[PDB]
């Protein structure tokens, strides 16, 4: 499978989530995603074929994970934008007020701005601390998907937010959306991962 | 808020 930020992947032939970012760990290929997507060893599939299993995750508390993939996957320094792509250039954290976009299998590519840092999400499972808040919309399915600036700076992966009865926060005004993402920095250090860039 |  070609590994691109934003594309769909299923877990144990059940849940769906989105690919975050292609990364490496020595000779091991992987992608970073949201922890809530799977438990250690769940099987990840792309378009019906096995690609890898979850190597590690933390959820709740934090919301992060990395899937290690078989050698046959092709890692790419790109994030899906319709039929186009955003090249991953690095991971400089943008500040409050920066514009940002996110890519996911449910709502496609959405942009907005970062409105707050260090927010706690009270999920049914337990609190999730230190998330950054953006106002780009998202829907069930987007989780684990990429948050990136137009300039190609990777920000994090989609955790959650205030989904309305229609499964997203797209029908409510930007000012009322709270779309939360887990910062990429600490996921990269925690697991010793390197981002694939172009 | 909910995860996703």
């Amino acid at each position: 499978a070609n590994i691109v930020g934003g594309i769909e992947y299923s877990i144990n032939n059940a849940s769906l989530c989105s690919v975050g970012f292609s990364v490496t760990r020595g000779a091991t290929k992987g992608f970073v995603t949201a922890g809530h997507c799977g438990t250690v060893n769940a099987t990840a599939r792309i378009g019906g074929a096995v690609v890898g299993t979850f190597a590690a995750r933390v959820f709740p508390g934090n919301d992060r994970a990395w899937v290690s993939l078989t050698s046959a996957q092709t890692l790419l320094p790109r994030v899906a934008n319709g039929s186009s792509f955003v090249t991953v250039r690095g991971s400089t954290e943008a500040a409050v007020g920066a514009a940002v976009c996110r890519s996911g299998r449910t709502t496609g590519y959405q942009c907005g701005t970062i409105t707050a840092k260090n927010v706690t999400a009270n999920y049914a499972e337990g609190a999730v601390r230190g998330l950054t808040q953006g106002n780009a919309c998202m829907g069930r399915g987007d989780s684990g998907g990429s948050w990136i600036t137009s300039a190609g700076q990777a920000q994090g992966v989609m955790s959650g937010g205030n989904v309305q009865s229609n499964g997203n926060n797209c029908g409510i005004p930007a000012s009322q959306r709270s779309s939360l993402f887990e910062r990429l920095q600490p996921i990269l250090s925690q697991y010793g991962l390197s981002l694939v860039t172009g | 808020a909910a995860p996703i």
